[PDB]
């Protein structure tokens, strides 16, 4: 559900967003869809501040319940100990 | 004892979540609080949702299969207790006391032998009920829920 089903749109970009602010929405709209599906959860200068607030703190979360409801950290070193 | 439909039952619905209801309702069918309206605001909620959305038709359902799960557990355990009927169960069935069946046989013996009859029914259930007495095991409870078959004639 990361590599694929998500596509940035070259054509639809409005100009009055620079090119690496349309690759920070399509990341906070792709870090909470698959919060949803998959992991199984549920919940100008202004305008520069306001995806910031939406990135520091969903990416943060999405961290949260990736490590104590799956500790995703916990098999990194399991699959050191054993399968190396 | 009702059932589940698949050549009726909706495209995008998969099945898993068609097992989970028929569970569900069944189990309060048969077994004849806050628990109740809160659920209820949840489902008129999702009437609400001007898209159907799957990823969340199952948060729902599944806390809803979940308690009363936990409430079923709690009775089939508890309540009615589970382990003392298995208990009586590896006993008789499993030939879990087989003190018991050593003596069977010593008695319901020459009368099996014989190619069986309509009467030989009879003739061992006494057999069996000397049995428990002569091992002691006075007992007047699931002493007659105990009840040897033979297949006769057919």
């Amino acid at each position: 559900l990361w590599h694929d089903k998500y596509t940035l749109r070259k054509s639809m970009i409005p100009s009055f967003m620079t090119m690496d602010q349309s690759r920070k929405v399509l990341l906070i709209g792709k870090s909470i869809n698959f919060l949803h599906q998959v992991c199984h959860d549920q919940t100008e200068n202004a305008f520069q501040g306001k995806i910031d607030a939406a990135y520091f703190e969903t990416s943060k979360y999405l961290l949260d319940v990736l490590n104590k409801k799956y500790s995703l950290l916990d098999h990194m070193q399991a699959m050191r100990r054993y399968l190396l | 004892q009702f059932s589940l439909r698949v050549e009726i039952l909706p495209s995008y619905i998969p099945v898993r979540v068609a097992e989970k209801i028929l569970f569900v309702g069944e189990s309060v069918q048969m077994f004849e609080k806050n628990q109740e309206d809160t659920f209820a605001a949840e489902l008129h909620r999702l009437k609400q949702q001007p898209l159907f959305s799957l990823v969340d038709f199952e948060q729902v359902v599944d806390r809803i299969r979940s308690t009363v799960a936990e409430h079923l557990w709690k009775l089939m355990v508890e309540e009615s207790d589970l382990l003392g009927q298995l208990k009586i169960i590896k006993d008789f069935y499993l030939l879990g006391r087989g003190e018991l069946f050593q003596a069977f046989i010593d008695t319901a013996q020459h009368m099996l032998k014989t190619p069986p009859t309509a009467v030989t029914e009879h003739d061992v259930n006494v057999a069996f009920q000397q049995s428990a007495h002569k091992v002691l095991l006075d007992d007047d409870n699931l002493l007659p829920l105990l009840h040897l078959t033979i297949e006769y004639h057919g």
